[PDB]
């Protein structure tokens, strides 16, 4: 067995990440770190061997406790291309081979540093339909957390990061919908969502 | 392939005491392949209960076996080794001198 | 390299498939994994060399065949919905001690019925008049819909360029009815523009899905259009 | 004095694609402590040794479990160097490997050694400084640069200088009231008249360990080989050894020759002469 | 006690 926790990892870009695993056998003596862009295949980023206890590459390393048994990926400082799903191996004896078992993965999340945050929720209209519309929660700051609905017929996605690269721009956003005619914006942009200085007319 | 033929020696493992109980053995070495036959005789037959070693090689990678069984020498009974292996035509014998 | 096909695939339960994996790099060792949410990537299969093949951790309802050392195949004689799965074949030059060379993955859902395969509906909604008051900045959003299985493919383009600035789409679809082991899925999209840019009305922002579907040889019998693969897109103009 | 560990390790196809005969044996110096043979019931490793038992359920699943990963290991091995070779299924053939480290008078690490032959032939070596490799043939150059190119020399020194030494150690400990013993050869000469007027000498050395020894014939004091046999030194059966030297002289002409027997266990040389 | 890795030629 071995373990790789936590399964998700969020990170201020430009700090450091660190991501752990344990494995069960002693023997094992080779610890490969996978990196899966999402939608990719895993890619081999760095490897250690046993018989040694650090090794790097630059921005990052891998750290090795044998005989605790466990060892570490270390980015640093974060950029947003190291966003991605990683996945750790330690090799040992398995059913009479020499094996690479893997972890289970962590999610590394680099989020943005929003210079000016201008959080607002605005309502936009289909281009198409009079009836349709969705909610943008947007220009918020990365240390927010936006909640999933707890309502059947409410959605809310997760947030996702764009970057205007040709304004050096980079903005936080959420969208929300439903099919209730009812349905209010702050049926899912609540206050207990969006800040006390949310943009937020109409 | 690389054949090489056994090397034999047959002997006991204490000095041979006529009527008193001992080991007789059966080294055989140098040979390649692994695949070999050795039987140990008495007065021409087949000595049914006989023990062998653990298989192992050498420095030059040349097998060597030791077969072995209880035995009471005197000095009218025969004792011999037959060995048979892929180099071998006819089985090779090599008889137990006491002194040997 | 590691050539693996299909990318994505559909069938419906019990119905035989093969999925393909070659690799010319030199490799004896080969090896088949799953990859399933919180669980990492499991081994079903794996080949140390031509003709010589071992279960791996995972093997059962799957069979492989190595009877030359490019190719690897996985077959599935009779696919089950917990097979549904991402799947990826690997080789390395020495097993448990090298570099572990991934194919590009099958996207493998096993349905019940095909009349469960559904086409995204695709709708592009206009930037808020507030935000281009506030900001100055104009954000686009698209809505995929009602689709399954969750095989699809989001891209903007402006003007009849493809874009990725101002770009950023959910990484996940979302279950329409979670509770429904069928449930069809819905995926956003946002595009933010200046609002300068919004505001000519010659500029044209087209949302395209690409969904991967039936096959041409797959049978279909309802009465809607049959889900073939297609593009499925939602565009606006500018407005001043 | 100087003290050795070593695994034997031999693989052996039949014809007709059926399934190898894998047998493992350990050493330590002349001295046999553990199996593993494939063919046999337990398919477990297994004691040999009286020193060794001891050890507990931990060792012996894990040595099990171990050297079945190294059979498993050697039975693809044969595959594999058949393409190599490219040789048919036709034959038998044998892959052979051994093991191990030897340590000083003070038991510190002195030297390693992991190795290969197939079909009786060096196929593979690691070197002595264990940092780089040794393959005479063109078909084991693949091995090699495969295993360069996956650092496994590095694993190997490792144990070889480090876990190999400190299992030796341990045996040596545990095993100390067999293992550090030396016992001196008990020796004499024998007489037999050859032809019409020659006789064989033969000079024994018996029940010795360890197996290293060295006899020698001299003619008035001048070493001879020529017409001299010399026999392997062999295993009595019982954890010591074996051998024997022999010359044919002229009769009346015994006395000018004399054996010499060298072993660690003899405070000083032996010299025997027939009277 | 023997090593605690394998690897194929």
């Amino acid at each position: 067995n071995v373990e790789q926790h936590p399964s998700t990892l969020s990170v201020q870009e430009g700090d450091s990440a660190v991501i752990k695993c344990t494995y069960s056998d002693s023997a094992s003596n080779y610890f490969p770190w996978y990196k899966q862009e999402l939608g990719k295949r895993p890619q081999l980023i760095i490897d250690i061997r046993s018989n040694v206890g650090e090794k790097k590459d630059q921005r990052i390393a891998v750290t090795l406790n044998k005989t605790a048994k466990h060892f570490s990926l270390h980015i640093t400082e974060t950029q947003p291309e190291d966003s991605a799903v990683y996945f750790c191996a330690a090799s040992f004896i398995i059913q009479g081979a020499q094996k690479l078992v893997f972890g289970q993965g962590t999610r590394l999340t680099i989020n943005p540093n929003i210079q000016n945050p201008d959080p607002a929720v605005y309502q936009l209209r289909d281009s198409k339909s009079s009836d349709k519309s969705v909610c943008l929660f947007t220009d918020f700051d990365s240390q927010t957390n936006v909640s999933q609905s707890k309502d059947s017929d409410v959605y809310i996605t997760d947030k996702c990061v764009l970057d205007m690269r040709s304004m050096d721009f980079k903005s936080n956003s959420a969208v929300a919908w439903s099919n209730k005619s009812d349905f209010a914006c702050a049926n899912a942009f609540n206050n207990s969502i969006i800040p006390e200085d949310t943009f937020f007319p109409s | 392939a690389i054949q090489r033929t056994p090397k034999i020696q047959v002997y006991s493992r204490h000095p041979a005491e006529n009527g008193k109980s001992n080991f007789l053995n059966c080294y055989v070495s140098g040979f390649h392949p692994s695949d070999i036959e050795v039987d140990l005789l008495k007065n021409g037959e087949r000595i049914e209960k006989v023990e062998h070693s653990d298989l192992s090689f050498s420095k030059d990678w040349s097998f060597y076996l030791l077969y072995y069984t209880e035995f009471t020498p005197t000095e009218k009974d025969e004792y011999a080794c037959r060995v048979n292996h892929v180099t071998l035509s006819q089985p090779k014998i090599v008889k137990w001198d006491r002194d040997m | 390299q590691v050539t693996q096909n299909p990318r994505y695939l559909i069938t419906v339960t019990g119905k035989k498939l093969t999925v393909t994996c070659s690799q010319n790099m030199n490799h004896e060792y080969m090896s088949w994994y799953r990859q399933d949410p919180g669980l990492g990537l499991r081994q079903i299969y794996y080949s140390m060399n031509v003709e010589v093949t071992d279960k791996g951790d995972v093997p059962e309802g799957y069979k492989v065949s190595r009877k030359e050392k490019r190719n690897f195949p996985l077959i599935l004689e009779s696919p089950s919905p917990n097979q549904t799965s991402l799947y990826f074949c690997a080789s390395s030059l020495l097993g448990g001690w090298s570099e572990a060379f991934f194919g590009q993955g099958t996207r493998l859902t096993v349905t019940e019925d095909l009349k469960n395969v559904f086409p995204p509906e695709v709708a592009v909604f206009e930037p808020s008049e507030a935000e281009i008051s506030h900001t100055q900045k104009a954000t686009l959003v698209c809505l995929a819909t009602g689709f399954y299985p969750d095989h699809v493919e989001l891209s903007w383009w402006v003007n009849g360029k493809e874009v990725h600035s101002g770009v950023c789409t959910d990484p996940q679809p979302l279950k329409e009815q979670p509770a429904l082991n069928d449930s069809r899925y819905a995926l956003s999209s946002r595009l933010r523009v200046s609002a300068t840019f919004w505001q000519n009305p010659r500029n044209h922002f087209r949302c395209q899905v690409q969904f991967y579907g039936l096959s041409e040889n797959d049978e279909w019998t309802q009465d809607r259009a049959k889900p073939v693969t297609q593009i499925v897109s939602a565009e606006a103009w500018g407005r001043a | 004095g100087s003290h050795s560990m070593r695994y034997f390790f031999t693989s052996v196809s039949r014809p007709g694609r059926g399934e190898p005969r894998f047998i493992a044996v350990g050493y330590v110096d002349d001295t046999q402590f553990v199996r593993f043979d494939s063919d046999a019931a337990s398919q477990r490793m297994e004691p040999r040794a009286p020193w060794i038992e001891q050890e507990g359920p931990e060792y012996w699943d894990g040595e099990t479990r171990k050297v079945k990963a190294h059979s498993q290991t050697h039975r693809v091995d044969l595959g594999t160097l058949r393409g190599y070779y490219n040789q048919s299924e036709a034959g038998s053939h044998t892959v052979q490997r051994m093991y191990g480290c030897d340590v000083g008078s003070d038991w510190r690490f002195l030297r390693g050694y992991h190795q290969y032959a197939y079909d009786g032939k060096d196929y593979i070596a690691l070197k002595e400084d264990l940092r780089s490799w040794t393959a005479a043939d063109m078909a084991a150059q693949t091995t090699k640069h495969k295993w360069e190119a996956a650092h496994v020399a590095e694993q190997l020194r490792a144990y070889l200088e480090g876990t190999c030494v400190e299992w030796l150690r341990r045996y040596l400990e545990n095993g100390k009231e067999t293992l550090q013993r030396t016992d001196a050869p008990k020796t004499h000469m024998t007489h037999h008249a050859v032809s019409d007027h020659e006789a064989t000498l033969r000079c024994w050395a018996l029940s010795f360990y360890p197996a290293e020894i060295t006899l020698t014939w001299q003619r008035d004091g001048e070493d001879q080989t020529q017409d001299t046999e010399l026999v392997e030194t062999r295993p009595a059966g019982d954890g010591t050894f074996q051998k024997w030297a022999a010359v044919v002289v002229p009769s009346g002409q015994e006395q000018r020759y004399t054996c010499h027997v060298q072993h660690e266990g003899l405070p000083k040389p032996l010299t025997l002469r027939w009277e | 006690g023997i090593l605690g890795f394998v690897f194929t030629l």
